[PDB]
């Protein structure tokens, strides 16, 4: 459950964080990659808690 | 020394959970509803649900 969770959006346009970053200028690809970071946080730290 | 000559049968009580109550929660149902525009949003996070 946890190396899925890679192939999630969470609300972004990609879950690939270079098809975003090679996709879009910086101050709109900023956004995506926060909402990623936020994710894949929470996801790790379910795991760790579990 | 100081023996005993006499006893009493004393009777004490310990009381121990052992069991709680069994629930079951849904997402799509708590966090959207009957919304199905909401559950399209919220499969985008992945397999938090499961």
């Amino acid at each position: 459950t946890l190396v899925k969770q890679l192939s999630s959006n969470f609300g972004a346009i990609s879950s690939v964080l270079n098809d975003i970053l090679s996709r879009l200028d910086p101050p709109e690809a900023e956004v995506q990659i926060d909402r990623l970071i936020t994710g894949r946080l929470q996801s790790l730290q379910t795991y760790v808690t579990q | 020394i100081a023996i005993p000559t006499n006893f009493t049968i004393s009777v004490t009580t310990e009381i121990l959970p052992v069991s709680m109550t069994k629930t079951s929660v849904d997402c799509t149902m708590y966090i959207c509803g009957d919304s199905t525009e909401c559950s399209n949003l919220l499969l985008q996070y992945g397999s938090f649900c499961t």
